[PDB]
DNA sequence: AGCCCCCTCACAGACGAGTGCCCCGCACTTGGA
DNA sequence: TCCAAGTGCGGGGCACTCGTCTGTGAGGGGGCT
């Protein structure tokens, strides 16, 4: 949600956590210690012996910040390969808003 | 050294020099190595790619300790050690402590081993261009770890910019400069043709259409596709991967008359200049009410015309700045209806702020008071858009 | 001491011949500067000026607003001209530093 | 086949030698002997000092510290009576940092092998309470502080007041060495610290200002030694290893060369470095940097093109990685834009001539390209959207700042020269016709 | 283990010893005359009178036998810039004290010692107090509790006590409660407190203190004030004692030169001892003028000349640039483009190509961290400010000459 | 005969040091087990 | 012989705060067609 994503750091933590706790709802740490290390370890402990998909749901686009948004996707580009991510989007008016929120350099890496 | 240049070349062709100089820098583990590599280009150059395979066929081949960062992860210092110290000092758990920069020192001190097992590091921190956007005692330090933790590493760093936007007020140390050029046009026509192989498959892998499909899909007639596709293309970009995804996807519609039964240069043609307008897109009627719509071109009134020229008309160098009484003031008078200030027309305007239609140029703290002014951000053809599924001329009041 | 007097008699000068109240430390270290070079007097480094004006500042005649960077420090005198006068007592001195105007 | 492996042990000898060896320094006659002096008298009387060298960085502070303390610890009096706490500005970012590293290295009460109890409070009152309970019967402590500067920069320089108020006072006999590059480092301090502080400092400028010294130097530092050199150097090399640089160091006992192939090199090293264009290398290099930290990086980078099919030393490798540091970095940054971002430039550059350096936009410019763009007939149909993805891949490379609103009208500034634009026109491949008339005018 | 350790060190109970060396130090006999004077010219050494701070002596003497002698407490502020002996002279006059309370000519007393300066924060002043009071270490609620409890009750036979601020000037934060507390429990009947604060800043009381501690402060001040030309050579003077090895117009020129610049005693007394360590490599016995001289030079040094004469040719062209610009347009704080631009004409002027702007930022770097030059960080090619730290004349010293 | 164009001055914003406050980890630790 | 959770306390993140600094919107002042 775009209201618990002000910077950078608590949008990694509420990620981080979010994943954390849906696998701790389907089958506490603290917020200090939610970082994409302990996420790939916790994706390397558990789930490499069976690939699930890691999905990121951002309903409302248009509220997020600029450099949170672009920093964010860069962070879960730099991870694939080791992590499997999937990206959906919440975009409310089109997709040249889309566009012109992307710059060059964050839109090198998107397959929409 | 040539054994990681011999398996890195097919892997990367018209990158010769490139490997054959990180061959020649940090090819071998018994040589020592330099302190610190800054190798930069454009985007889409092949750097992140290639310092990885060369990082992980040195750790395959060799006994080093290798690891890959990214400094958009670490906005703070600890993360960026814990990752570092997780990497060059493997299986140790969650047992891995590292508080400063100190701490981080001392642990890579005692990894040093012995003179016969020929040992070394090596750091690839990419994105290195926000290492100047954080605590300021980690560059220099990274620049000079090799004779801080008196060890055989090497720190590279990979950027779009030069070195010279890199220098603070206190200084840095020597580094080793070098430029990854960006391709031509023949040596962009000659990567986009080394995937020959694997277009040939994948036209197999999916019956006269695929027995013709064989006999000409060669490596001649992919070169004069690739000539015809770089003649139009290469003006707007000469990015490697974007010309990838879109070569493909041209060449699957231009083989169609082939498959169907110069003679292709219209045909493609055609659909060549319409996806050239389609570039730097990556994809594989916006309904509003009534009232959110007279106010979106009130507020584009409001942008787009002074203070001084609203008395002239409404009586019966970008966008101005208001405030929402004049916007509601623009409102009623050209509305021609005459409804009433309700809960619902204010909220209109609040979620109209908050579909980035509108935007908070200054005050944004004291809404209520009336000291807060917007913003329109729309253009003209989305105005006589909703104009005219509307019927009020915009081009009048302007 | 003699490089206070020299100090506090450059401070003087500067603030006689000059209208606005802005004195940095460079500034008043290149007029002390010619100064002593007109005396045949032996100047000091910058690094020991700035250290000869935080000793007056004990004094109570200057406040020293300070800057990011020390050649930036804005030198206030907090004391009349006539207080300086008597309490310098050197009056063969400071009568030839505030009349040899030339180096300003 | 034999003369690979000569060339390999070579190379290694060579880059070993200069990227390591941290203890050996040339010249300084004066300045190592004022350093060694000053630590043998507080080694063997007791005294209290306070020194610090001062010098650019590049030239050798470190390496005096490593050389005197090499010369210094197999003593066997200077090892035994004395202990050596090295801190460094950039790692020891507080005070209590430096004073847990303090009471980890001079090995306290409170120390247990590498762990610090109590709070900050604590370890500066039990360190000053072990440091006065001792007398000229105790232990002397040589304190190494690097980046001075940085230590200046601390909450009241609190730890500094403390390391000056032991060597004015009957206390134990310890010893600041402050190392720093800052030429002016003695007008951060307080008043306080600046009487407590021995006003002796040490000036490390170096002495090779003239171009006869660095082409000696660069001659020093190509060339093989004997036979005896290395065992002598082996030797002092193992003294010192026998009692921290020293775990990896040069050690050159392990390369033993032939006497024909080194008087062989050697030649070559003179033969190459008597020509003129090795010395117009060396003198283009002379003339940017006089620093040993430059010769070295140059020497590196031109000792790792040594290969078994080239393996000599020519002029012509000398004039090619001088060729490699004098180039430019945004001018071939320039010639890899494609033709848009090349356009969206002299577009900038035009603005910039008429209106004399004045802030521009993404209108003005995208305006002042479509004037042309209508009547190029090879640019004909670009829309507004690739142009805007090529604005902003000017702007990530920083060729385009921002005066630091929406994206298409915040206003910006050119960062580079015309004289830059006007070579990236001359280098450029493959550049169009219209393109270069336009540029012109 | 860690839990016994702490335990023993918080309660004060093992000593908190330091290593002893294995080869004992050497003797007095094996000490040369020059080796005397060096040794015995150390700013650690003391003295056991203090020669031209007499009246300061005798004043400090009188003010704290009186307030012994009637048993009633109160305040004293002295005051000077740094080494005109104030401590000393402090700690002289409690020496004497105790002394004089020994032989029983004296009530007896405590004595007890802070400095600001050594405190991480004031309020583990109240660790220290109390540290000196009992011997355990404890948190600084519980330590200005006990001490409240000890000085506003009253407790017959109370001993007076004689508290010792050095740096009173740390001890004042926003707030000023722990200056408050040390100024406001002599005011009490049973406490017999006297304390004795010592600072730099002779206008202390009223530039950062608030109305009621510079009222509690009391108005019976002392300020010592700096050392003169005569004095300064009575101190070396009597530091080295009847030896020949320092001439008089050494010591002369000595106290002269240190005595117009600060008037600080440490100053002088580093200065001998250079001069001293000058002449035991010139092989000689006596210390002349000349390596008094070459003292003088070495410990006042003014290297912004050299390092300008030891710059490579594009930095001398640089800073010859940056002097022109300042010349031309006025202010001077510059612009890197108008800076480079007068590089390319200089440059042109002497024949010398100079370096495309991504090396003259290297260039202007590497002055900035010599600190030649007051730049920004370079982040902002071709806009950065540049201000000329060096004097412009110092250029035209360096590069003329 | 109300209107057209500069002046300027305390809010708006930034920003920057800088300093105190509150949450948070964390050993103590202790009366109990 | 140990120990579970209160708890006492130091440390770092953060938020206010004082001073500086600069745009600037609209009230105010001087001319107008
Ligand atoms: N010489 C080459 N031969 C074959 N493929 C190449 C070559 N250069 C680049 N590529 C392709 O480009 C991709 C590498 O992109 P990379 O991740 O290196 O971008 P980047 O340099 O990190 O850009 P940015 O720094 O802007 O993110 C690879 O998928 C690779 O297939
Ligand atoms: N006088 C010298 N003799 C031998 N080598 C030198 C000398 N001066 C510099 N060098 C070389 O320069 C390099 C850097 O030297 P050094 O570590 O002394 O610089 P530094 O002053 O410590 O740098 P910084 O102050 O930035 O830490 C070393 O590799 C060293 O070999
Ligand atoms: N009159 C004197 N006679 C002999 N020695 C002196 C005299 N004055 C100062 N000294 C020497 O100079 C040193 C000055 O120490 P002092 O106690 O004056 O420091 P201080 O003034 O308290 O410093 P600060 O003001 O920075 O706290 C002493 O060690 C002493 O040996
Ligand atoms: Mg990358
Ligand atoms: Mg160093
Ligand atoms: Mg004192």
């Amino acid at each position: 949600q775009s209201r618990d994503c002000a910077t950078l750091k608590a949008a990694v933590e509420t990620l981080v956590f979010g994943l954390v706790e849906d696998n701790a709802e389907v089958e506490r740490l603290r917020r200090s210690q939610c970082t994409m290390k302990q996420l790939k370890s916790w994706y390397t402990n558990n789930f490499d012996s069976e690939r699930r998909q890691l999905v990121v749901i951002l309903p409302d686009f248009e509220c997020f910040n600029a450099s949170v948004l672009q920093d964010l996707i860069l962070i879960l580009s730099a991870h694939c390969g080791s992590l499997p991510f999937v990206l959906v989007l919440g975009v409310a008016t089109a997709m040249t808003a889309v566009h012109g929120t992307l710059p060059y350099h964050v839109s090198s890496k998107i397959r929409l | 050294m040539e054994a990681i240049c011999s398996s890195l070349e097919p892997l990367f062709p018209c990158r010769e020099a490139a490997i054959e100089t990180l061959g020649e820098l940090i090819g071998d583990s018994s040589e020592t190595y330099p302190s610190a590599i800054y190798l930069f280009g454009h985007s889409g150059t092949g750097k992140t790619a290639l310092t990885r395979a060369f990082l992980k066929e040195c750790g395959k081949r060799q006994n080093v300790r290798t690891a890959h960062l990214n400094a958009i992860e670490c906005y703070t210092t600890k993360i960026m050690l814990e990752i570092l110290l997780d990497s060059l000092a493997p299986d140790q758990g969650d047992a891995l402590k590292v508080d400063n920069m100190l701490d981080f020192v001392e642990q890579l001190r005692r990894q040093a081993a012995t003179r016969v097992e020929d040992q070394g590091f090596l750091i690839a921190v990419d994105n290195a261009e926000r290492l100047r956007d954080m605590d300021a005692n980690v560059l220099p330090v990274l620049l000079r770890l090799q004779e801080l933790t008196n060890l055989n590493l090497c720190v590279i760093l990979l950027s779009q910019l030069p070195f010279e936007k890199f220098y603070n007020k206190t200084g840095l140390s020597e580094i080793v400069c070098l430029h990854l050029a960006q391709y031509n046009k023949a040596e962009t026509q000659r990567i986009l043709g080394s995937d020959f192989q694997q277009v040939r498959n994948q036209l197999l892998e999916q019956k006269k259409r695929l027995e013709i499909c064989q006999e000409a899909v060669t490596e001649d007639f992919y070169n004069n596709y690739l000539n015809l596709f770089l003649s139009v293309f290469y003006k707007a970009c000469r990015d490697v991967p974007e010309l990838q995804l879109t070569a493909r996807k041209c060449l699957s519609t231009y083989l169609e008359p082939v498959l169907d039964g110069s003679r292709l240069w219209r045909h493609i043609a055609g659909p060549l200049r319409s996806a050239l307008t389609q570039i730097y897109m990556r994809i594989e009627s916006l309904e509003l009410p009534y009232y959110a719509k007279f106010l979106l071109i009130a507020a584009f009134l409001a942008s787009h015309n002074a203070a001084k020229q609203d008395k002239r008309l409404f009586v019966k160098l970008g966008p101005k700045s208001f405030s929402i009484d004049r916007l509601l003031a623009i409102f009623y008078a050209i509305l021609e209806e005459k409804v009433g200030l309700t809960c619902n027309l204010l909220s209109q305007i609040s979620t109209l702020v908050h579909l980035n239609l509108l935007s908070f140029v200054s005050g944004e703290q004291n809404i209520m008071e009336g000291s807060a002014r917007l913003q329109c951000t729309i253009g003209l053809e989305f105005v006589l858009q909703i104009g005219k599924v509307v019927g009020f001329n915009v081009r009048q009041y302007l | 001491p003699l490089q206070q007097k020299l100090m506090l008699c450059t401070l003087v000068l500067m603030l006689r011949n000059e209208r606005n109240k802005d004195i940095s430390m460079g500034r008043l270290h290149e007029v002390y500067r010619r100064v002593c070079a007109k005396r045949n007097i032996l100047a000091l480094d910058q690094a020991e000026f700035t250290g000869t004006v935080d000793l007056v500042e004990t004094r109570g005649i200057l406040r020293i607003m300070r800057k990011k960077e020390p050649r930036l420090h804005k030198v206030l005198l907090q004391w009349d001209e006539e207080e300086v006068h008597a309490a310098l007592s050197d009056k063969q001195l400071i009568a030839s530093i505030l009349s040899d105007t030339a180096c300003l | 086949p034999e003369a690979d492996r000569e060339l390999v042990s070579i190379r290694r000898f060579l880059k070993e030698r200069l990227q390591r060896d941290y203890t050996t320094l040339r010249g300084y006659a004066k300045e190592r002997s004022n350093v060694r002096l000053l630590l043998q008298r507080t080694a063997e009387m007791g005294e209290s000092n306070s020194l610090l060298l001062l010098g650019p960085r590049g030239s050798g502070k470190t390496t005096l510290i490593n050389s005197v303390l090499a010369d210094l610890l197999p003593n066997k009096s200077f090892g035994e009576n004395t202990l050596i706490v090295h801190l460094d500005g950039n790692l020891h970012t507080d005070d209590r940092v430096a004073l847990k590293s303090i009471t980890v290295q001079m090995q306290l009460e409170n120390a247990a092998d590498g762990k610090v109890f109590g709070s900050f409070a604590e370890n500066l009152a039990f360190l000053l309470q072990c440091l006065k309970a001792g007398g000229k019967h105790s232990k002397s402590v040589i304190f190494i502080l690097e980046e001075f500067d940085l230590f200046c920069a601390h909450h009241n320089q609190t730890l500094l007041y403390n390391l000056f108020d032991v060597s004015q006072s009957a206390q134990a006999p310890i010893c600041v060495l402050g190392v720093t590059c800052r030429l002016d480092v003695i007008e951060l301090l307080e008043k306080r610290v600046k009487s407590r502080f021995s006003h002796r400092q040490v000036f490390l400028f170096p002495s090779l200002r003239r171009f006869e010294d660095y082409v000696d130097l660069c001659r020093d530092l190509l060339s093989l030694p004997t036979g005896n050199s290395l065992l002598l150097a082996a030797e002092k090399i193992y003294n010192l290893q026998n009692i921290y640089f020293s775990r990896n160091h040069f050690d050159p006992g392990e390369y033993g060369f032939s006497p024909r192939l080194r008087d062989a090199w050697n030649k070559q090293i003179c033969k190459v470095l008597a020509t003129q264009q090795a010395r117009s290398t060396l003198q283009a290099l002379h003339d940017f940097d006089i620093s040993e930290a430059y010769l070295k990086n140059f020497l590196f980078r031109l000792v790792a093109h040594l290969r078994p099919q080239s393996p000599h030393i020519t002029a012509e490798k000398m004039a090619a990685v001088g060729s490699q540091f004098e180039g430019d970095d945004k001018i071939e940054l320039l010639c890899g834009l494609s033709v848009l971002e090349l356009c969206l430039i002299i577009a900038i550059k035009h603005h910039s001539q008429i209106y004399d350096r004045d802030s521009f936009n993404f209108e003005i410019i995208y305006a002042r390209f479509s004037k042309f763009a209508k009547v190029s007939t090879t640019m004909q149909a670009v829309e507004r959207s690739i142009v805007l993805k090529a604005f902003e891949h000017l702007r990530i490379a920083e060729l385009i700042m921002p005066l630091t609103v929406q994206k298409e009208f915040e206003m910006h500034k050119l960062a580079l020269t015309y004289s830059q634009i006007h070579h990236c026109m001359q280098r450029y491949q493959a550049l169009p016709t219209e393109v270069a008339q336009w540029a012109q005018s | 283990t860690p839990s016994q350790k702490m335990k023993k060190i918080r309660a004060g109970e093992l000593s908190p010893s330091m290593q002893q060396r294995t080869d004992l130090p050497a003797k007095d006999s094996s000490k040369s005359e020059l080796q005397l004077a060096r040794e015995q010219l150390h700013v650690s050494v003391v003295p056991k009178s203090l020669p031209c701070r007499e009246r300061e002596f005798e004043n400090i003497y009188a003010f704290l036998e009186g307030k012994i002698q009637d048993q009633c407490g109160g305040c004293m502020y002295v005051s000077g810039v740094p080494g005109t002996g104030k401590t000393a002279t402090v700690t002289g006059v409690i020496r004497t004290l105790q002394r004089m309370a020994k032989q029983n000519e004296l009530p007896a007393f405590e004595y007890l010692e802070i400095n600001g300066m050594r405190l991480t924060e004031p309020r583990q002043a109240y660790v220290q107090i109390y540290k000196q009071l009992t011997g355990k270490t404890v948190s600084w609620e519980q330590a200005h509790a006990l001490l409240e409890k000890r000085f506003t009750t009253p407790a017959p036979r109370r001993v007076t006590t004689v508290l010792l601020v050095d740096e009173l000037d740390i001890l004042c934060n926003r707030r000023q409660d722990v200056v408050y507390n040390l100024l406001d429990w002599p005011t009490k009947s049973a406490a017999k407190l006297v304390v004795v604060t010592i600072a730099n800043t002779m206008d202390l009381p009223e530039r950062l203190l608030m109305g009621k501690v510079t009222s509690r402060l009391g108005l019976t001040r002392l300020t010592f004030q700096p050392y003169s030309h005569k004095q300064l050579q009575e101190i070396v003077t009597a530091r080295l004692g009847g030896s020949e090895t320092f001439k008089g117009e050494a010591v002369q020129l000595v106290a002269r030169k240190v005595a117009a610049v600060s008037g600080d005693a440490r100053r002088a007394l580093d200065i001998c001892r250079r001069a001293t360590e000058i002449a035991d490599t010139a092989a000689v016995k006596c210390v002349t003028m000349l390596h008094v001289q070459q003292a003088l030079a070495e410990m006042i040094a003014s290297a912004k000349v050299q390092a300008i004469r030891n710059c490579s040719r594009m930095e001398q062209i640089f800073l010859q640039a940056i002097a022109a610009e300042v010349t031309r347009t006025g202010v001077e704080e510059t612009t890197f483009m108008g800076v480079y631009q007068q590089v390319e004409t200089i440059a042109a002027f002497m024949g010398v190509t100079f370096p495309p702007p991504g090396r003259a930022l290297r260039l202007c770097s590497k002055l900035g961290a010599e600190r030649l030059i007051i730049s920004e960080h370079s982040r902002n090619d071709l806009f950065q400010k540049i201000l000329l730290n060096v004097s412009a004349d110092d250029i035209h010293y360096a590069l003329r000459v």
